[PDB]
């Protein structure tokens, strides 16, 4: 505590009170010749190390992570573990890369020949490092073990098993009673005088300081923003951001398994997208009468430690379209390496589930915020191709793959190749439908990757889909009805034999052919079987309340809404619901149950229409009045701005 | 390890592979006469003890802090004080009030007398670890008074003696903090293991990661706008900390009173209330109110930029403020510890600078509460007369008195005291050297404006025998009392302005101010142009921007039609806010600030939407706002007017 | 502070039985012809303290779940399989899991009364 | 990163020199309806300055036992009063941070200068 580090390179003087040694050390740095030639070997030694470390000057007057771990090169790391290790310093990152590929066992086992091997080590550094990743190891090993006996059942259905049971019971032995916080303690006393740094690697939670200075540095750029105050020196953002690539720097260097772990993530996640809260900010900053961009390396470290729900949260708070991207060559890489790891995985006899649930969390986030960066044709048919056939369906669904493939194409527009791409999926998809059911939790079925295809051709026809068309028969159903809602795809040919046995049953083929475009006005029959349905709809209704997501008795009164349906018998169905006594006679609708989520679902021709009734719009501008002076979504605001609904 | 407790109460069963001594232990508490007479004899005091702290019931089937510290007592520890104490856990009782009103030399001696003569071991060690945070406070006060006591203050004040440093000095060293839980005997560290996180130099931090995360999982709990159904992270926070006040205050350690401490209150609190004013603007789609004791913790741990803060990011007047009287006899209790404090004999500054935060504080949060007329009257009384100059301004302590007026109407009583702060503010406008200064910018005027409001017929008996005495020598009363004109009786009102003229522009601004000045005369044109000729000629390569927001009233003036001398418009092009509102139409809006349109009032407001040939310029820089900030105030622009 | 019971949707045996913790459901909006009111929308659902039936664990070695309170009933409910290991030795297991929904019901969640 | 010094009002004598770390300029309305007359353009002007690391000047700790201060653009705050308030830290300390807000006379009415 003689002097006082700085994240930026500076020392500051608080606390020795003799001669001051880095004072002169700093100067002699900036006539070093007089020094006896031993002292300018080590002082060249010295040197090296500072500016090593980012140690430049004193106070009065980016950053590089070599790793192959954080830069994910999965196959560079394999050929490492093939190479015999020359020494056990290149065993130590070899156990480390064993590691980050699943292969748990393998990991201790080589942790543990080390640390046998470490007798005779100089210091002792080493063997001490590997303590603390075996023990990491260890616990890794035991919560997976758990969550296979527990969530590894509901999820992947069966028992996988990855560690044999005599391997698991040896562990749980000679692991017995270790006390990690004695671990550095249980040291010898010169390891200890010398290495006193590692102490807080110790601890079963080593990161509390650096979580506890994040909390208050968090707390002062609050402070700052809802001030409006103005930081002239080092901002605490900046400092913020210091620490942070310190913290990854040195966990990723030294080749510590805790990087993996619960706690980094979380600081890293909070660390992160409060840099981006406080650009946003900056962005959207008013001028008084008296930029901060991603890189890389912020790509990865969003990809990796954070949860889809969470860049979800971060997007909804701060708009990031307005945060220029730089370094997108090595972004498109990294997100092709990512995509090409996944291919050559699950293409040939799957992966393996250890290194599974460590790959697949960061590509869920490296997949979602690709919409973002700016990417080559090929790249995107690889990634493309990785996340429609080659991607584990048990976790993105249809619907939330189709929503992945959206944003990737929000910054490029589609090129031919991703089409194919997609029309091959289309084309699996429909050889899939067997009494099989398309799924999904986001709602958006196959039929909206045939929209997109429409939307950026308009006229597309995929070859293969209208020979499946062409060879279909009445006995099977499911690809009959799966291709009607893919009917602009399909050639003139192919439409006319669809439709011999397509016919307007129910409703649902009334909205696929509405979607599809195949209904452009209402004829009696499709009239007379909306109201059949509503009365059936009635006649079960009356005897408690439910409610259900169907949504279309509010698609049957925006249709009234819109004058597309002039029959007059709606109103005898008034009552079952909201939304639908909304549209049919806005007058009578007694607003006290409207739902101010409405108006986000409605688009610019309904809430247009809807602002010009005049005779309801005083009612739905009190609803936005209130929601934009309460809620901070921005979106009602935005509507209201446009049209004042 | 063996089990988890958690804050509500409920034991869960974590690590036990044995037998579950604890759910026998609850099904034997909700036939204990089976039990050994003295077994059960144990289980009573066990009882005691479990239904003291929590820990109801199992798993699967209010606060209250007791100590005259937290409830500011300041007169009854005194009291406790010079009682002679019976055994040595009152006397450590005795240690921590003496700690806390000041006084940190005695409180010192006292713990050093309690180590020598401690030979269950607990006491020593809580007295160690307070010794030695009242060596930390007295070392940082010496450091504070040293370098900026005297900037502060504006005297050297050195409350503790040289010698009393020099043997703390010699005492304390080599006593290293995280050592003093580990020398210490064997049976004492079996037995007391739970206070081994206090031994160490850094005790909050467990603490304040569990609070970041629960504080990281409630907002995204508000962007998501997720549901919580069971035991939410938000009332997790607040139990916790009533565990973390209760367990600090109750055991008697200075190490509240830090800044580790303070700020962990306030990220544990003002959480909660982030979190209830969102839970009002909840979207419906297919309540949280403040104590007592929520008070003390806002008045104690906030600073007032934090509350101010505070009151930015959400509207805390809508919060429901129970417990009104228990909140009302506590700043009646600070106003009487500072009048009688401040009243005789200046102040104890050890006490002064741990206490004045809290009084500010509580005194500027008091905006919410509804005070009776004798409480807020001495409130008042100790604001104004007895509150120290140095850290309340005239604006800013007048702040403080408006937003008192806030839920409580001004009553005559009051009337009278903010009466004679006037009289003897006109009593100190005798030396010429001598002009109330305010950091807000606002002075005396207010008080008077704010009476003439309250009342609009009142006439100050004082300040009117003063004006009746006035003469030409003491020009600053005269141009006092020229901005308390409307609270001057008539008779005072002709004297005062028998000396008074509108010599320069303060005095035009004074004279508007007050009410004397209704429509301008060719004069005050005359002044005004000349006024406009001598800063155009002083501003003919550098130029000066000031905060004097003259220039802005003239053209709000020429905008309003309330000047009709077309002459403005060869003064156009020195600084804006003056050409917007001359000649709108060309003034290359690029250069136009937001911030200007808070300054207006509903009157010019109205007239800017009303000109018309402005309007569009200005509603895309409102729309544009209201978009990039959250400000939430140029929506109510936006929107009341539509400009 | 109700009770949610995950149950396998063609046998209909009891998989787990839990307390709910947080659920989340938030619909929001390239994607002249008839107004089909296309809706982007998910339910999230984050349940605590789950102990898997013990018949369902020895057998194992499509999901229904039903949360009630009023009455609450979501059919195809997937389990999100992500994991992530605290330092910390570990204190209960959370279960997230998504409703999903299909094409020809087009429900995703029902409400009793 | 640039430095504030610290002068007496009354004479040019040094008090401090610091450097500048964060100024709060958050000046609005006062409340509209405490505060047909002709138009006065009330304010609430108030600035907030912080400074890192302040020494004093060792003649004016010897000479010790209203301000002015000049952030070097340069600005210049004719009165400044420093708010001496001092919270603590269990962690043993060191940067001593200067909060002061500007003040502004009745007669002037001027609380800041900005000169090129």
């Amino acid at each position: 505590y003689d002097y006082h580090f700085e994240v930026n390179g500076t020392v500051v003087r608080h606390k020795n009170k003799g001669f001051g040694y880095m004072e002169r050390f700093f100067e002699l740095k900036e006539e070093r010749s007089k020094l006896s030639k031993k002292q300018y070997e080590r002082f060249n030694a010295l040197f090296n190390f500072f500016e090593k470390n980012g140690v430049i000057c004193m106070a009065k007057d980016s950053i590089e992570i070599n790793s192959l771990a954080y830069h994910g090169k999965y196959d560079v790391m394999k050929k490492f573990i093939e190479e015999q290790s020359v020494s056990i310093e290149d065993d130590y990152k070899k156990a480390f890369f064993l590691a980050c590929l699943g292969r748990w066992e393998e990991s201790y086992d080589l942790y543990s020949n080390i640390i046998l091997n470490s007798i005779d080590e100089s210091n002792g550094c080493v063997y001490y490092l590997s303590q603390i990743n075996r023990y990491r190891i260890y616990q890794s090993i035991t919560q997976a073990v758990t969550q296979f006996n527990g969530l590894g059942l509901l999820t992947f259905g069966r028992h996988y098993k990855p560690f044999t049971d005599e391997f698991l019971a040896r562990i749980e032995r000679e692991m017995t009673n270790f006390n990690i916080d004695d671990l550095f303690n249980g040291m010898p006393f010169e390891f200890q005088k010398k290495y006193k740094i590692l102490e807080f690697l110790s601890d079963n939670q080593f990161l509390y300081d650096d979580t506890v200075k994040l909390f208050e540095l968090t707390n002062k750029v609050r402070s700052e923003m809802s001030e409006g105050s103005y930081s002239f020196g080092m901002s605490s953002d900046i400092v913020v951001l210091l620490r942070l690539y310190d913290n990854l720097r040195f966990l990723y260097e030294n080749c510590l398994w805790s990087v993996s772990f619960h706690e980094f993530h979380q600081y890293i996640r909070n660390s992160m997208s409060l840099l981006i809260e406080k650009a946003e900010y900056e962005r959207t900053r008013d001028i008084d009468e008296l930029g901060f961009f991603m890189e890389y390396y912020d790509f990865v470290n969003i990809s990796r430690h954070f949860k889809i729900d969470d860049i979800k949260n971060l997007e909804r708070s701060c708009s990031i379209d307005k945060i220029r991207f730089g370094e997108q060559e090595k972004i498109e890489e990294y997100l092709v390496g990512i995509a090409e790891e996944i291919t050559k995985q699950f293409s040939a006899n799957g992966m393996n589930v250890v290194f599974y649930t460590q790959f697949i969390s960061e590509a869920k986030a490296a997949l979602y915020f690709a919409k973002y960066v700016k990417l080559s044709e090929e790249g995107l048919g690889k990634i493309v191709k990785a996340l429609l056939f080659y991607f584990p369906e048990r976790d993105l669904d249809i619907g939330k793959r189709y929503v992945w493939l959206e944003r990737l194409t929000k910054c490029n527009e589609l090129p031919k190749s991703i089409i194919s791409i997609i029309d091959d999926f289309l084309v699996l998809q429909a050889e899939k439908h067997q009494n099989y059911s398309e799924v999904s939790s986001n709602g958006l079925y196959s039929r909206d990757y045939g929209a997109l295809i429409k939307h950026f051709e308009k006229n597309f026809i995929s070859k293969r889909l209208s020979e499946i068309t062409l060879c279909l028969t009445q006995d099977k159903q499911k690809q009959i009805d799966f291709l009607f809602k893919l009917l602009p795809l399909l050639s003139t040919n192919a439409k006319s034999h669809l439709l011999s046995f397509k016919s307007v049953e129910n409703i649902n083929d009334l909205m696929n052919g509405i979607r599809i475009g195949l209904i452009d006005e209402f004829t009696p029959e499709h009239e007379e079987l909306i109201i059949e349905y509503l009365e059936t709809r009635k006649v079960n209704y009356i005897g408690i309340q439910t409610f259900s997501s169907n949504d279309y008795m509010s698609t049957f009164g925006i249709w009234y809404f819109l004058e597309e349906i002039n029959n007059s018998k709606m109103e005898e169905f008034i009552g079952m619901d909201d939304q639908y006594d909304f549209f049919v006679d806005p007058e009578n609708f007694d607003y006290k149950k409207f739902i101010p989520s409405w108006l986000k679902n409605y688009n610019d021709k309904l809430l247009g229409k809807i602002a010009g009734n005049k005779h309801m719009k005083h009612h739905v501008i009190e609803v936005l009045k209130e929601r934009v002076k309460n809620s901070n979504d921005k979106r009602y605001l935005e509507i209201l701005m446009n049209y004042f609904i | 390890y063996d089990y988890h407790f958690e804050v509500n109460g409920t034991v869960v069963r974590h690590k036990n592979k044995g037998f579950g001594y604890m759910e026998r232990f609850f099904e034997l508490k909700e036939e204990r006469s089976k039990l050994s007479k003295k077994q059960y004899e144990r289980f009573n005091a066990l009882f005691n003890f479990f239904e003291k702290n929590g820990v109801i019931c199992m798993a699967k089937d209010s606060i209250e802090i007791n100590s005259l510290a937290y409830h500011g007592k300041y007169d009854v520890m005194k009291k406790f004080i010079e009682e002679q104490s019976v055994s040595i856990e009152d006397d450590y009782k005795k240690a921590f009030f003496l700690a806390c009103l000041g006084r940190w030399e005695e409180s010192y001696d006292l713990y050093s007398n309690i180590i020598l003569n401690s030979i269950n071991g607990c006491v020593y060690y809580l007295s160690q670890i307070n010794r030695y945070r009242i060596y930390q406070s007295i070392t940082q006060a010496v450091t504070q008074f040293n370098g900026l006591g005297l900037l502060t203050f504006g005297r050297h004040y050195k409350p503790f003696t040289d010698e009393f440093l020099a043997r703390i000095e010699r005492e304390m060293t080599n006593f290293n903090i995280d050592d003093l839980f580990n020398g210490m005997p064997f049976e004492f560290q079996k037995k007391y293991k739970i206070l081994e996180f206090l031994s160490d130099n850094q005790f909050l931090y467990d603490d304040t990661v569990k609070l970041f995360e629960l504080t990281n999982k409630v907002r995204s709990e508000m962007s998501e706008g997720s549901y919580s159904f069971g035991m939410s992270s938000d009332i997790v926070v607040l139990l916790r900390l009533y565990d973390n006040l209760r367990f600090l205050y109750e055991n008697c350690l200075w190490s509240v009173s830090f800044h580790e401490f303070h700020q962990y209150i306030r990220n544990s609190m003002s959480l909660l209330i982030e979190k209830a004013e969102y839970e009002r603007t909840r979207d419906i789609d297919e309540g949280f109110f403040m104590e007592y004791y929520d008070f003390v913790n806002i008045s104690r741990h906030f600073k007032i930029d934090d509350i101010k803060n505070l009151e930015r990011s959400c509207s805390i007047d809508k919060i429901r403020f129970g417990e009104q009287e228990k909140i009302e006899e506590y700043l009646v209790g600070i106003a009487e510890e500072i009048t009688k404090q401040f009243s005789a004999n200046g102040m104890n500054v050890v006490f002064y600078t741990q206490f004045i935060s809290e009084a500010k504080a509580a005194l500027y949060f008091a905006k919410y509460v509804k005070l009776s007329e004798e409480g807020l009257g001495k409130i008042v009384k100790a604001l104004l007369f007895y509150f120290p100059e140095r850290d309340l301004d005239i604006g800013k302590r007048y702040v403080w008195l408006e937003r008192l007026t806030k839920c409580n109407e001004l009553p005559k009583s009051i009337i009278s005291i903010i009466d004679d702060f006037l009289v003897l503010q006109a009593e100190k406008h005798i030396d010429q050297n001598y002009s109330e200064v305010s950091s807000n910018g606002l002075y005396s005027r207010d008080y008077g404006a704010l009476i003439k409001h309250f009342e609009k017929n009142f006439i100050s008996k004082r300040l009117s025998e003063i004006t009746l005495c006035l003469t030409q020598d003491k020009q600053k009363q005269i141009d006092f009392l020229f901005k308390l004109l409307p609270l001057l009786s008539t008779n005072a009102k002709s004297h005062l302005l028998s000396f008074k003229s509108v010599e320069n522009i303060n005095d035009l601004m004074n004279g508007i101010r007050i009410g004397l000045i209704d429509e301008f005369t060719p004069e005050h044109e005359e002044l005004i142009i000349e006024y406009l000729e001598t800063r155009k000629v002083n501003y003919i390569g550098i130029q000066t921007f000031s905060s004097n927001d003259y220039m802005s009233t003239f053209g709000i003036w020429y905008f309003l039609e309330e000047i009709n001398n077309s002459k403005m418009e060869e003064f156009i092009g020195m600084d804006d806010q003056y050409d917007f509102f001359v000649d709108p139409e060309n003034f290359d809006y690029k250069k136009f600030i937001p911030s200007w349109l808070k300054n207006y009032n509903d009157k010019l407001l109205g007239k800017i939407a009303g000109n018309k040939h402005m309007k569009h310029h200005v509603i895309e820089v409102l729309k544009e706002r209201v978009k990039n900030s959250n400000d939430k105030r140029y929506l109510e622009i936006l929107m009341n007017y539509f400009i | 502070t109700a009770d949610v019971y995950f149950k396998r949707k063609s046998d209909g045996k009891l998989v787990f039985t839990a307390e709910a913790q947080t659920a989340s459901f938030s619909q929001a909006i390239l994607r002249k012809p008839l107004y089909i009111l296309k809706s982007e929308k998910e339910i999230n659902l984050t349940v605590k303290n789950a102990f898997f039936d013990l018949e369902w664990l020895a057998m194992t070695q499509r999901y229904e779940v039903e949360y009630r309170t009023i009455y609450i009933q979501f059919p195809n409910v997937s389990p999100s399989g992500e994991f992530e290991m605290s330092l910390e030795n570990g204190l209960a297991p959370e279960i997230k899991f998504e409703a999903l929904a299909d094409t020809d019901t087009d429900e995703m969640a029902v409400v009793i009364e």
